[PDB]
Parts: structure tokens; C-alpha cells; sequence
């Protein structure tokens, strides 16, 4: 019955800079806050305990602070190795209530999209269904929209979009979006096309063509 | 309609009072026959306890001046003969210091205009010689009764309020007051006993606590307040020390609700302000009396003012149970170690009969004293009949339901086990309610006559059926809830009605003509400087009329009177006859006034006859030749030669016996 | 009745 | 319903540094995010910066990293962007572009006339 | 050393019973209190239960309130964790961890130092199969002479864990894949895409390769320009 809520979800910086997050509590819980930090699949860790008392292990670097019922928790200098989410946890009741969660990005250079275009194979026409595939690498960040129309047809519900992690080479990010249609809805209207929107151009970038 | 509904919970309370004291008069007009009764009549019907508070007010009102009969009564030589003494701390004489200095001025101020505010006729009784009846406000003991009653009928009022406080409307307190009218005679007894202490104190009790549960539920503060509180708090602390003892549980009930946050902290620091100034103020007023101190009263002040002023150090406790715990540690450990370090450390005397009575309740602990409390029928155990009225009325039912719905609003609405050290949790005051019924039901259950306290709060919580929120909320309507509220109170008056109608229709007794002749041979055969002796209800009695100094009196708590109690009541044991005689000379008296139904044997509850109390008190003497045997062999056969040191001086139709001391 | 009583 | 203005303009020195400054009428800024863009015969409709809602990262095209910084004002509602060591290549419009979309898209529609930067 | 070990998870059909346990290596139990903490796929941490053993405190979150049981025994230092009618949501990675006692919770519960590995739990109404394999290529009408890519897309594959891999490993340039995306229907589609240089694609007839654990599905796919 306790909201524990984190204004900043996404936070972007470059390596060495100064990180703030933080955390805003409903009640009052006067020290019962932790911060946790969890790399990519695995068990998260002990941080900070009582908003105040560095976890021993965890290096000095590591500060939290508090103010009224709002806490936070910052790293003077950013490293490889803090790359992780956090998270921010109330003990002050027995209904125990963890943050939001915030990702760390690496700042950089903007990436232009490298698009693509993928018409239903040729064995599309005998599994029962056919599915087209729009695919655009090398964006920063995740902020795309990818949109599907047919003579100016608007689609909601039915795209299957996925977003890959940051790039171990050159720390940037995939996404695809899949269109898939029944045996009546394959041969309507001939023109198939998608437009792609990202932040490192003016205009969408729109591919159309002919099944 | 913001305006208009303060306005008329205002006027209802005014009426109700007002109802209240008619009814107490005409019930108190029906039992005591006062309008045709003589003046000194009036003071035998003012019996054991009665007729010595009577007496003191009558002293002063006669005395030459009212400093001169404040003096009198402050230096008193005639109660205790033997000694000097202050009666006006040790019996708590203030309504009477009241009454007079209010009484004098007003028969002087009568006299010079010439109003008539007494009428006197003349009523012819019978056999015995015709009296003169004097009726009006004129009348001392007129005015003291208007004054006792006045006084009590603010207590409709007060439970009113009570009864809206805690429920946010009128027909909350309309639930209340028909709940005490139609349970008055089991609620209160100032009809028929006046000038008990309890008739004083008892209004300024309930109007306190309806102060204090005003001052909780609105979370006010400062001054104004502190006067409030103290205003009531004083009167009823320099009235009936009992209060004390009272005082007592409702800080144990104020600790319960602010230990659970139910209490700022400003409110609290003003309610213990409050406290600490008023029973500072009525330990001055009532001239350092040591048996103020070393009570359950003062220590629990301390503990609770310690108690809150600890509480910031422990905001950043989250641990419910633990707070709770750990504040009532430190709060019973304080009293109870300050309760210990004064009384047995230092001996600053005490009235420990509470304890002893309950003790002799639980184990086998027996004492002349307590045997004295507990074998008169209104210091033991509460009867079943008086629960079978009280469930009869459903005062009881009713009390039970809204308990219940308050528990269960109470558990569903507050986190029991985790506490937030900032946020109130409100229904403070019906929680502080609902802890003071509990521990007067505990008290009136263990002794009868603490009922006084159980009555009226039963008919508070009561009026919680007319909370809107505890009780649905609008999940009930609107019009249902006014039509359910109006079926309860149409159902209390079918079975409320007999009830006031069976107390209308009881007309008592007012012969009494044996001890009219007994004071009329003391007036006539003795002189002014005689001292008398014997059982305590017929000294009061003999104190109040005919003014012969007494040794002993029926006020039985403040100390020294215990041991001039148990010398006296030998002539009842089987001590030999020559050692009564040295004790009775000892202690200085002349005459022995007593009962020969003193003297009787009961077979159906033995050791609560004096016969059967003195061979506990006095196992040597057991096999002897018991001392009534000898009084009523006297009596009878009329020559008191067997007792020869002694005399029989008054024997009439064998019911009251006086013996000379040589 | 040594004291009053509640009648 | 939204438009917006720029100043500055002139001959710039090759090497020199400039404080362009775009600044919106009508509409708040604080919701919506900003870009900069640039328009150069040959290869126009190139990105090259935005900012989110505030200062909590701003982003740049590759080759103007660290060249260019970018200051904001709601209170006035004014955006400056200074640049120094101005290369000859530097010969484009700068466009303050604003964008009406809160999921920080970048569905921008409103372009203006921007400033037009020659270098000799 | 003080370690948390949990083991139950895997596979359950919604609406079943499941029986798992968490273990302790170490630290005694009733010294101290310990919590189940979920944490569903894209979503955060999410308390749900505790238990202090040391008189027999329970306690559960609201949103579950009324299935879950925990029960902790003394001898074998151990804490055992029952479920019965999963929902279609409780799908979740489960994490065993450690705090102060709640007897001794004053001033509030500990923060939690020692985690649990944590086991992934799965509801789903779909059998187990092994996928199909089909060719994704690169149209002739975009990005013709310069950029290209090419891929296999698996559909129709249960559980999760199915791997691609490349012509045996010689390519590792431009690799792009993506997490494994779910249907409403219960069952898993992947795709897998390559950016091939130019020169007409390498003029190489690209492989794939899958594999399904479950089902020992390792066939070999073919990729052909359009």
C-alpha cells in the first residue's frame, strides 16, 4: 500500500560522470530504505543500507543521501563495471514495495539506421500464414517507430516488435518488427510498405513494394 | 444548519439536565417524606455517613461568624475526643464550607428586605408530641438538598454530550439519555443518599471526561484548554478522594490510546499539564495531605508525563508490539516503583483499603476491617439481579454490539503490527471511551457500588450505534439508517417504561420513633460534655443531634480510626469484663449506646456477626463467656448486678440499650 | 449497616 | 498552431565561433523535446542534435561531438548553441526543430526558416 | 559460507500445484527471517512472501494472498514453498533471500545481503515441439549493390531455449538476436539476421543452424537470394 516511485527510468551518461537517482517514498519511512543493483540476469546486491551506512565490499565510490522522505543514491565517478539496473527497496512495512527500476546507458555518438526490407518467403504460401519482416540496426536510442500501412492503413495489436540489448562492439541497438497475415488477408491489396522513425534523421525512412 | 444544529444539541442538554434534576427531587420527595417532617427529624433520616457531613455544614451555618465556624471545624475537638483534628481535609468538607459561605450571606441579605423565603406549619404526628414543618428554600436543609441536586442534574447533560461526541449526531445522545433514565435507579443513588461525597464529585468526574474526549477528538491545545480541564479536575479532587483512585483509570486509558497514535503530541503535553496543575493545586488546597501523595494518582501523573516526553526519542521504531510493550514497562514500572518507594520506603501513611478489600476477595486473607467492608453488601461482589436488569432494559446488548463493531471497524482500519511514527490514527476518544467502560465494568464487578462508574459509560458506548462510519457508512442509506435508529429507540421505551414507572410507584418508610426517644433521654439526661460511644451509624447520629462529643465515627478511610474502632467494638468480644472496663476508661468515655440486634446470633452467614469477627481478631479468648450474653441477660432480667463495674442507664422496649460507665 | 447503602 | 523564430546570420570567419539562438511563441517547451538539424546542398536533412525534456543527456551527430553545446531556457523559453573552431565545411541552414509527440519520437513537422551559416 | 539455494522451478501447467524448496548453507534457521522475491520477464523486483521461523511468523503479499504457503522446519535448516492454482501471470524467476528477524524487527527489517540464485518458473497450456526453420532473404528492390542481409526465422518452438548458429562459427560480424518473443497462443518465434557484405552476398549459400534441447532439433537450413 506503499508506491515507491522513480522519476528518472531512463538515464543515459558517459563514463566518469556523476550519476544521481532518485527516490520518492508515499509514507514516511524514516531510514528502512536499501538500493540494490542487478547486472543482466543475475541475483542483484546489497548497496547502500539505511540511506546513510556503506554495504562492506561494495567500493566507496558509492554515496546515498537523504532528505524528508526522498533519498537518492550517487556515483561520483562511472565505470565499466556499474553498468547495471537499480533498484530501491522500502522496509518500513511488511507489504515491501522495490522502485521502478533505472537502466544506465552509455552516452555516444548517434548511429543513422541501417533498414531492411523482408517479403514472406517462398514457403509462406503452404504453412497457413505469411509474415514480412522490417528490421533496422545501428539506432540510438531505443526510440523507434516502426509503423505499418496498407494504402493508409493504420495497425494496432497485431505487430510483434522486439528490441535487442547495447551492441558488445560498437554499443548500439536492433530492432524488428514481424507482420503476419492468414491465407485471406495475403492477397488483398498488393502494395505492402512500412515506414521507420528515429531520432537520427528528419524524415521516416518508408519501404514499399509489391507481394 | 451549520448553526442550528449546535444550537439545539445545546438546548437539549440545558432541558435534559433540567429533567434530570426534577426527577432526582420528586424521587427524592417520595422517599424521604420531607415536606412533613421537623427539622430535627430530618437529621435522623440523614443516617450513618450522612448525618456527619450534615453536622459540620449545620456547624458553620450556626457559628457567630463563617471564619469563626471555619476555624471550628478546622480545629475540631468533639469528633475524635482525645485529640484536635482537621476535618476539613480529612473528611473533604468543602460542599459544606461552600454551602454555608453561600447560605449565611443569603438568609441576611432574605432578612433585611423581608422575603419570605420561609413558611413554617404545624403537623400533628399522632401519640407523640406535634412538630412544626418548615418548607422552603429558607430551610438550611432545603438549600443544601437544592444545592446536592443542581449539582447532580448537570450529569444528564454531561452524558448527552458525551453520547453526541461520540457518535457525530443527536440521536447518538438521544441514545445515551434514554439509556441512563430508564436504568437511573441502577446508575446512581443521590435520590435517596444527598450528602454523599459521591453526589458532589461524581458531576464534575463525567463533566471532565467529557472535556478531555473533546479535546481528543478535535486536537485542541494551549491555555484555554489547561483552564478547561482544570476547572473540572479540581472540584471533583478536593470532593470525595476517591476521585483520586478514578483519576488513576483514566490515565491508564489515556497512555492506551496514545501509545497506539491515536494522540498528538501538543494534546497530550496539554492533557498532562493539565493533570500535574490541577493535583498541584488540590494538594495545596487541601493542606499537604500526605495520603495524596503515595496514592495510585501522582506516580501515574509522572510516568505518563515521563512516558510522553520520551516519545520523539522513539519515532524511528516501526515495530508496533515493541513500542507497545516497551512504553507499558517503563510506565507500570514507574508507578509501580514510585507507588512502593514512598509508601513502604517512607511510610507517608496511605488508605490501602482498596487493596486489602480485594484481597480478602481473591485470597484468604480475612482482617476485622475488611470483614467490616465485606459482609454489608455494597463492598462485595455485583448480584446477578443487577445484570439481569441491566440486560433486561438491553442497555447490555446494546453495549456488547457497538463494542463489537468498534473492534471490528478498528481491526480492518489500523496496521496492527507496523506503525508510522507521523501519521494520527483516528477515533482516539471512542477508543479512550471503550477503555474506561472496561476498566469500570472490571471495578464495578469486583465492588458493588463502582457501578456509579459502569452505568453511565455503558450508555455512551451505547450511543456508538449511531455512528454513521462505524456502522456502514453510506453503504446503509440515508432513510434506512434514520428508520433503523428510530425502531432502536422505539423498542427502548417499550422496554424502558416499566422500568421509570415501577421507580415512581415506590413509596418509603419514615417512622423510626425508637431513636427519637433515645436522643430526647440523651438531651434530657445528660450533660452537654458527656462522651459517648458505641457503634459508628448511631455515633454519626449522635454527633449531628443532641452535639455530644463522640469518640469513634463512621468514616472509615484516613488512619487512627481503625484502632479507636477495634477498642470500641470489645464490648462485643469475650474479653473479661474488668479489661473492656480499663479500655472504656482509657479511652475516656461515659456512655455506651448500642443495639441488643447487635447482640444476635445469625446461623445463615457466621464471622459477619461481631460474635463470630472476634474470634479471628481474637482465637485466646475463645471458650469464654461471651460479653452480649451478659448485656442481654442484663437487659432482661433488669438488675445489672453480673455487671458490676458497668450500668444499664436507658433500656426502652428492648431495642436500644445505654450503659454507664463508673 | 455499618456505612449507606444503595437502597 | 505552434511556430518558432531564430536570430544571428551574417559572413562568418572560418575558425571563429558563433552563438545561434531559436526560441518558440505560443507553446511551452518544458513537455516536448528539441532537435537541431542542418540542410546542405548536396546532402541535406542531416541530424544533428536533440535533447529530451531538461539536460539529462544530450545527444550529437558524430562528427559535431564536443563541438557544439547547447544551453535551454523555459523560463524565456530560449535555446542557444555556441561552436567554435568553425571548419570551411560548415556552409548549411540550421533548422530548431520542434516535436509535438511526447514519446520522444521524433515525428517532427514544423521546420521554419532556420539560419543560414556560409563560410567565404 | 552463508548462501541461499533454491531449487522447484521449470515447467507447470496454470492452475497446478507446485512444491519447491530454498535451502540455507551456513547461517541457522529461526536466527533470522527470509522472503520470496518474483521478478517476471521485462518487469522489476516484486516482493512476495516471508517467514520468520523462529516462533512461526507467516506473512504474504495482498495480490496473493490466499494460495502461497510457506512452511520452515528447524532441524534440516530449511524453508519449503508450495503454490497451487497458477495463474497465466505468475511466470517468474524466484529468489530466496535473507533478513533480520521480524521478532526482532525494531526500527524495521533488515536489507537483504545474501540473495538467492533464483529458479525460473513457467505456466503455459502448449506441448513441447521442436520449431521450423524458414529462410528470410534480402529483396532485390532494397539496398541493391551495397548494404545486405540475410537470415532464418524459427516459428512455432516450445520451450524458450532454442540457439542459432552460423555457417559453424565463420561468421561473427554484424551477428544481431533477438530475445525470444511469445504469442498469445503459448508458443516461440525467433528470427535470426546477418548483415552479409556486397559483392552479390558473398555469392555463398548461408546455413543455419537450430537447437531445440528438448527435442534434439538440429537441422540444417538453407539461405538463397531472391
Amino acid at each position: 500500500d506503499i508506491q515507491m516511485t522513480q522519476s528518472p527510468s531512463s538515464l543515459s551518461a558517459s563514463v566518469g560522470d556523476r550519476v544521481t537517482i532518485t527516490c520518492r517514498a508515499s509514507q514516511s519511512v524514516s531510514s528502512a530504505v536499501a538500493w540494490y543493483q542487478q547486472k543482466p540476469g543475475k541475483a542483484p546486491k546489497l548497496l547502500i543500507y539505511s540511506a546513510s551506512s556503506l554495504y562492506s565490499g561494495v567500493p566507496s565510490r558509492f554515496s546515498g543521501s537523504r532528505s524528508g522522505t526522498d533519498f537518492t543514491l550517487t556515483i561520483s565517478s562511472l565505470q565499466p563495471e556499474d553498468f547495471a539496473t537499480y533498484y530501491c527497496q522500502q522496509g518500513a512495512s511488511e507489504p515491501i514495495t522495490f522502485g521502478q527500476g533505472t537502466k544506465v546507458e552509455i552516452k555516444r555518438t548517434v548511429a543513422a539506421p541501417s533498414v531492411f526490407i523482408f517479403p514472406p518467403s517462398d514457403s509462406q504460401l503452404k504453412s497457413g500464414t505469411a509474415s514480412v519482416v522490417c528490421l533496422l540496426n545501428n539506432f540510438y536510442p531505443r526510440e523507434a517507430k516502426v509503423q505499418w500501412k496498407v494504402d493508409n492503413a493504420l495497425q494496432s495489436g497485431n505487430s510483434q516488435e522486439s528490441v535487442t540489448e547495447q551492441d558488445s562492439k560498437d554499443s548500439t541497438y536492433s530492432l524488428s518488427s514481424t507482420l503476419t497475415l492468414s491465407k485471406a488477408d495475403y492477397e488483398k491489396h498488393k502494395v505492402y510498405a512500412c515506414e521507420v522513425t528515429h531520432q537520427g534523421l528528419s524524415s521516416p525512412v518508408t519501404k514499399s513494394f509489391n507481394r | 444548519y451549520s448553526q442550528t444544529w449546535l444550537a439545539s444539541v445545546v438546548i437539549i442538554g440545558l432541558l435534559v439536565g433540567y429533567i434530570n434534576y426534577q426527577h432526582v427531587y420528586t424521587l427524592f420527595e417520595n422517599d424521604k417524606h420531607f415536606s412533613h417532617l421537623a427539622d430535627f427529624e430530618r437529621e435522623m433520616a440523614y443516617r450513618t455517613e450522612m448525618g456527619l457531613y450534615y453536622s459540620y455544614y449545620k456547624t458553620i451555618i450556626n457559628a457567630p461568624s463563617f471564619l469563626e465556624g471555619v476555624q471550628e471545624i478546622t480545629h475540631d475537638t468533639v469528633t475524635e475526643h482525645g485529640h484536635e483534628i482537621n476535618t476539613l481535609n480529612r473528611f473533604n468538607l468543602y460542599p459544606e464550607v461552600i454551602l454555608a459561605f453561600l447560605y449565611r450571606p443569603f438568609r441576611a441579605f432574605a432578612k433585611s428586605a423581608n422575603w419570605q423565603i420561609e413558611l413554617c406549619w404545624q403537623v400533628n404526628r399522632g401519640e407523640l408530641r406535634p412538630v412544626e414543618s418548615c418548607e422552603g428554600i429558607g430551610n438550611p436543609h432545603y438549600f443544601y438538598i437544592t444545592g446536592v441536586f443542581i449539582v447532580a442534574g448537570t450529569v444528564a447533560s454531561s452524558i448527552f454530550y458525551l453520547g453526541v461526541l461520540v457518535s457525530d449526531s443527536i440521536f447518538g445522545g438521544f441514545l445515551s439519555v434514554l439509556c441512563f433514565a430508564f436504568n437511573h435507579g441502577e446508575a446512581t443513588r443521590v435520590q435517596w443518599t444527598p450528602p454523599l461525597r459521591e453526589s458532589f464529585a461524581f458531576p464534575f468526574i463525567i463533566g471532565h471526561i467529557a472535556i478531555l474526549t473533546f479535546v481528543i477528538k478535535y486536537k485542541k491545545s494551549g491555555h484555554s484548554m489547561i483552564l478547561l480541564l482544570t476547572s473540572m479536575a479540581v472540584p471533583a479532587l478536593l470532593f470525595w478522594q476517591f476521585t483520586q483512585f478514578a483519576f488513576f483509570t483514566q490515565i491508564c486509558s489515556i497512555f492506551l490510546a496514545f501509545s497506539l497514535d491515536l494522540i498528538p503530541f501538543s494534546t497530550a503535553k496539554t492533557v498532562i499539564h493539565s493533570h500535574i496543575i490541577s493535583f498541584l493545586i488540590g494538594f495545596l488546597l487541601l493542606f499537604g495531605n500526605e495520603m495524596m501523595i503515595t496514592a495510585l494518582y501522582f506516580p501515574s501523573i509522572l510516568a505518563l508525563g515521563m512516558i510522553i516526553y520520551i516519545s520523539p526519542l522513539l519515532s524511528n521504531l516501526k515495530f508496533r508490539p515493541a513500542y507497545v510493550l516497551f512504553l507499558a514497562i517503563i510506565f507500570a514500572s514507574i508507578t509501580l516503583g514510585l507507588k512502593i518507594g514512598l509508601s513502604k520506603g517512607l511510610g507517608i501513611e496511605d488508605d490501602a483499603h482498596i487493596f486489602d478489600i480485594l484481597r480478602s476477595k481473591f485470597t484468604s486473607f480475612a482482617n476485622f476491617h475488611t470483614r467490616l467492608y465485606t459482609c454489608s453488601a455494597e463492598f462485595d461482589f455485583i448480584q446477578y439481579s443487577t445484570i439481569e436488569k441491566l440486560c433486561g432494559t438491553l442497555l447490555i446488548p446494546l453495549a456488547l454490539i457497538s463494542l463489537v463493531t468498534f473492534v471490528f471497524n478498528f481491526v480492518k482500519n489500523t496496521n496492527l503490527l507496523w506503525r508510522n511514527s507521523e501519521e494520527i490514527g483516528e477515533n482516539g476518544e471512542i477508543l479512550y471511551n471503550v477503555v474506561q467502560l472496561c476498566c469500570s465494568t472490571v471495578m464495578a464487578f469486583l465492588i458493588m457500588r463502582l457501578k456509579l462508574f459502569m452505568t453511565p459509560h455503558l450508555c455512551i458506548v451505547a450511543a456508538l450505534f449511531a455512528n454513521s462510519k462505524l456502522l456502514g457508512g453510506d453503504r446503509i442509506s440515508k432513510t434506512i439508517r434514520v428508520s433503523a435508529l428510530v425502531g432502536v429507540i422505539a423498542i427502548l421505551f417499550y422496554r424502558g417504561i416499566p422500568n421509570i414507572r415501577q421507580q415512581l410507584n415506590v413509596k418509603g418508610e419514615y417512622s423510626n420513633p425508637d431513636q427519637e426517644m433515645l436522643f430526647d433521654w440523651i438531651q434530657h439526661n445528660t450533660k452537654q460534655d458527656a462522651v459517648f460511644a458505641g457503634t459508628m451509624p448511631v455515633m454519626a447520629n449522635v454527633k449531628l443531634t443532641t452535639l455530644r462529643p463522640i469518640v469513634n465515627h463512621p468514616h472509615y478511610e484516613h488512619v487512627g480510626i481503625r484502632e479507636r474502632t477495634l477498642k470500641v467494638y470489645s464490648m462485643f468480644s469475650k474479653k473479661p469484663i474488668a479489661e473492656v472496663h480499663k479500655i472504656m476508661k482509657e479511652m475516656g468515655v461515659n456512655y455506651f449506646v448500642f443495639q441488643l440486634m447487635n447482640c444476635s446470633n445469625d446461623e445463615r452467614r457466621p464471622e459477619c456477626v461481631y460474635r463470630g469477627m472476634w474470634d479471628e481478631e481474637d482465637p485466646k479468648n475463645s471458650g469464654r463467656t461471651a460479653l452480649c450474653d451478659l448485656w442481654i441477660l442484663a437487659a432482661n432480667s433488669k438488675d445489672n448486678s453480673r455487671i458490676a463495674p458497668f450500668k444499664i442507664v436507658y433500656n426502652a422496649n428492648r431495642n436500644y440499650i445505654v450503659l454507664k460507665i463508673l | 449497616g455499618s456505612w449507606a447503602k444503595w437502597s | 498552431q505552434v511556430q518558432l523564430q531564430e536570430s544571428g546570420g551574417g559572413l562568418v570567419q572560418p575558425g571563429g565561433s558563433l552563438r545561434l539562438s531559436c526560441a518558440a511563441s505560443g507553446r511551452t517547451i518544458s513537455r516536448y523535446a528539441m532537435s537541431w538539424f542542418r540542410q546542405a546542398p548536396g546532402k541535406e536533412r542531416e541530424f544533428v542534435a536533440v535533447a529530451r525534456r531538461s539536460g539529462d543527456g544530450a545527444f550529437y551527430a558524430d562528427s559535431v561531438q564536443g563541438r557544439f553545446t547547447v544551453s535551454r531556457d523555459d523560463a524565456k523559453n530560449t535555446v542557444y548553441l555556441q561552436m567554435n573552431s568553425l571548419k570551411p565545411e560548415d556552409t548549411a541552414v540550421y533548422y530548431c526543430a520542434i516535436d509535438s509527440d511526447t514519446f520522444y519520437s521524433g515525428s517532427y513537422d514544423y521546420w521554419g526558416q532556420g539560419t543560414q551559416v556560409t563560410v567565404s | 559460507e552463508v548462501q541461499l539455494v533454491e531449487s522447484g522451478g521449470g515447467l507447470v501447467q496454470p492452475g497446478g500445484s507446485l512444491r519447491l524448496s530454498c535451502a540455507a548453507s551456513g547461517f541457522n534457521i529461526s536466527s533470522s527471517s527470509i522472503h520470496w522475491v518474483r521478478q517476471a520477464p521485462g518487469k522489476g523486483l516484486e516482493w512476495v512472501a516471508s517467514i520468520s521461523s523462529s516462533y512461526g511468523y507467516t506473512s504474504y503479499a495482498d495480490s496473493v494472498k490466499g494460495r502461497f504457503t510457506i512452511s520452515a522446519d528447524t532441524s534440516k535448516n530449511t524453508a519449503y514453498l508450495q503454490m497451487n492454482s497458477l495463474r497465466a501471470e505468475d511466470t517468474a524467476v524466484y529468489y530466496c533471500a535473507r533478513s533480520s528477524s521480524v521478532y526482532w524487527s525494531w526500527w524495521g527489517y533488515s536489507a537483504f545481503d545474501y540473495w538467492g540464485q533464483g529458479t525460473l518458473v513457467t505456466v503455459s497450456s502448449a506441448s513441447t515441439k521442436g520449431p521450423s526453420v524458414f529462410p528470410l532473404a534480402p529483396s532485390s528492390k532494397s539496398t541493391s549493390g551495397g548494404t545486405a542481409a540475410l537470415g532464418c526465422l524459427v516459428k512455432d518452438y516450445f520451450p524458450e531455449p532454442v540457439t542459432v548458429s552460423w555457417n559453424s562459427g565463420a561468421l561473427t560480424s554484424g551477428v544481431h538476436t533477438f530475445p525470444a518473443v511469445l504469442q498469445s497462443s503459448g508458443l516461440y518465434s525467433l528470427s535470426s539476421v546477418v548483415t552479409v557484405p556486397s559483392s552479390s552476398l558473398g555469392t555463398q549459400t548461408y546455413i543455419c543452424n537450430v537447437n531445440h534441447k528438448p527435442s534434439n532439433t538440429k537441422v540444417d537450413k538453407k539461405v538463397e537470394p531472391k
